[PDB]
DNA sequence: GACTTGTACTGGAACTCACGTGAACGAATGTTTTTAG
């Protein structure tokens, strides 16, 4: 299989008052999109809104 | 176990879905 | 929407001098050539292709009145790239022993581009240009270059040996170190940016790439790439406030698009083998059923229930589709990006041309941002699409803002898993010297770099900018077997591998950590 | 030594889960050709 470029973030561990675990403790694997998984999009003239 | 399923032994009971509960 | 591409290139001598140590510039930019050709040829594009070489013994173009344009011909015409051109590439292409400048080939290129664009509409015309800049070359043209390029929207790019120990192609490092350039390439340089500057003014300075950059950037299809489709829809506040809003695909995996047919292995056809499926019934008879006698069904815990697909579809969920309601702001925090679902990223701007509407979503954006919320919305392609809760989000730049939409999980298809705590363990506790191994390790391992006293992070790895590998290997497999029927597949090219791999400095400083936490961390296979 | 009965161990297959590949239908939109007013 092909391979993938990929992140993993860390994840600590957090519990609420209840004392359940709800937030396992590890790594978090993202994967990060290639050049080719991008797309280009129109180009829009930017208006901006008054306060 | 505090907040766990009782038809489902070693599973939190999820709570019910409320949806879009405005402040 | 067709394109047109004249690639010119330099075969002289001085693109065939290879550095020790350096791969010849005439191989990289054949190797980039190729590329270009193979993901054009490959993806079945409809789009012209012409080569111009400069350089050659001979002369074939069409400016060859007297003794000017000397040393230039059109290999190619503009008609649709094929195997024949991917050839004349990869062998009956060799250089020449003359030399030439790159001006005169680049007014022959658009004297090709104009006569040729003759009985074809094209919506955009790109010129790309490989030279080293080690020619003498003359400006009498230069102005009236120029206002022609301008005149027949016509865009430019080009590719040189060095950019603005070891080396490797594709390698995320220095492809020609600046000691040893030549007067003359200097001065070609200065001409290639003040040419630049007067096209696409100070946004021309980044088209000037290098073969090795190149190589693993994409951009060489960057003028020619297509636009996505628009998804229009009408954002919804409440049941009297919409604005119009359109939706595009900003990242979606990309797959092949070519698919693999079976052929009998006597006879390379399709029509002598068919494919066919049967159904059979729970008996030693092996009795046939037909497809009309067939009832849709589903498992109810050791139960089948019946359930026809004419009752699944008057029964199944029905809904009002193509909208794009927003059921609720909610606090950024209370998202989080691991809960994120769905395989696209939506990308939402307002309508084709209003002011009106333009004006409606910069309003929403600037209030979410501001106040630090996103939306949580419904979202339904059309009828059939089954409807998503989503989250839409500020996006602003400073050209253009939008708003980001992805997907949302649902109750069921959140996974409840227990995990053992780890900083809580006291048989998997770290030591000190662990600690401080790891903290080297990492200090020694960054592939991000503090700019100097600006305080602008620099990427020494960006694998976002990274082409996906196999569609390279495909394509160059595929061409090596075209051409070569009779001989196995070849090993993956050199660059790839170098372009999927980090910057040896980083490895060269992580020798040592990592021989460190090697020696702190006993790690035994069981 | 040959047969029978009873108990314990164990690797392969069945099941499930998840992903990738390819083919087919319909919705929605956009675009081109042809024909009545």
């Amino acid at each position: 299989i092909p391979p993938y470029f990929v992140a993993l973030v860390p994840q600590e561990e957090e519990l609420d008052d209840q004392k359940i675990q709800v937030t396992p403790p590890g790594f978090q694997l993202v994967f990060l999109p290639f050049a080719d998984d991008k797309r280009k999009m129109p180009f829009t003239e930017k208006i901006m809104a008054t306060p | 176990c505090p907040g766990e399923s009782l038809i489902n032994p070693g599973f939190k009971s999820k709570k019910p879905a409320g949806g879009v509960d405005f402040d | 929407n067709k394109a047109a591409v004249v690639l010119c290139m330099d075969v002289g001598f001085t693109m065939s001098n290879s550095i020790p140590g350096i791969e010849s510039p005439f191989e990289q930019a054949k190797k980039v050539i190729t590329m270009f050709v193979q993901r054009q040829v490959f993806a079945e594009n409809k789009d012209e292709i012409a080569l111009v070489l400069f350089g050659t013994d001979g002369t074939d173009n069409p400016l060859s009145g007297g003794d000017q344009y000397q040393n230039i011909t059109v290999h190619r015409h503009l008609m649709l790239p094929d195997f024949d051109l991917l050839e004349d590439i990869e062998s009956k292409i060799q250089p020449g022993s003359q030399q030439a400048d790159f001006l005169d080939a680049l007014i022959v290129s658009m004297d090709v581009i104009q006569h040729e664009t003759i009985g074809k509409k094209f919506e955009k015309r790109h010129i790309e240009i490989f030279t080293d800049l080690s020619s003498r070359f003359s400006k009498s043209q230069l102005d009236i270059i120029i206002h022609s390029l301008k005149k027949c929207d016509i865009s430019l790019q080009f590719f040189l040996p060095f950019s603005l120990g070891p080396f490797r192609l594709g390698g995320h490092g220095p492809s020609f170190p600046l000691k040893g350039i030549t007067e003359q390439q200097k001065e070609g340089l200065e001409i290639v940016k003040m040419v630049m500057i007067s096209l696409e003014g100070e946004d021309g300075l980044d088209e000037i790439y290098s073969f090795s950059e190149s190589l693993r950037k994409l951009c060489v299809f960057k003028k020619i790439e297509r636009h996505s489709i628009h998804w229009p829809c009408r954002l919804t506040i409440g049941s009297n406030l919409s604005i119009r809003i359109a939706a595009y695909k900003s990242i979606l995996q990309e797959r092949v698009k070519k698919t693999w047919t079976v052929v009998d292995a006597k006879t390379l056809k399709k029509e002598d083998i068919q494919k066919e499926t049967v159904y059979c019934l729970n008996d030693d008879d092996e009795t046939e059923v037909l497809k009309e006698d067939i009832i849709q069904g589903f498992r109810y815990g050791s139960d089948i229930v019946p359930f026809s697909k004419v009752d699944e579809e008057q029964m199944k969920y029905k809904s009002e589709g193509k909208c794009f309601s927003v059921l609720g702001f909610c606090k950024s925090s209370q998202v989080q990006r691991r809960f994120f679902m769905g395989n696209q990223v939506l990308k939402v701007f307002a309508a084709r041309d209003d002011e009106a509407a333009a004006v409606a979503l910069s309003s929403l954006i600037h209030a979410l941002d501001d106040l630090d919320m996103v939306a949580i919305v419904r979202y339904a392609y059309d009828k059939r699409a089954n409807p998503q809760v989503g989250v839409a989000f500020p996006h602003i730049k400073h050209n253009y803002e939008c708003l980001v939409y992805v997907q949302l999980p649902f109750m069921e298809d959140l996974r409840q898993y227990m995990f053992s705590s780890l900083k809580n363990s006291k048989k998997y506790a770290p030591t000190e010297a662990q600690l401080n191994a790891v903290d080297a390790l990492i200090d020694s391992m960054s592939l991000a770099k503090k700019d100097e006293k600006t305080d602008t992070l620099e990427d020494l790895f960006p694998t976002t900018k990274i082409p996906n590998p196999r569609f390279q290997r495909l394509f160059q497999c595929l061409l090596h077997r075209a051409l070569h029927p009779r001989e196995p597949l070849p090993p993956i090219q050199q660059h790839i591998w170098n372009m999927l791999n980090p910057p040896a400095e980083v490895t060269t400083k992580s020798q040592i950590p990592l021989s460190k936490i090697k020696t702190l961390f006993p790690l035994i296979e069981a």
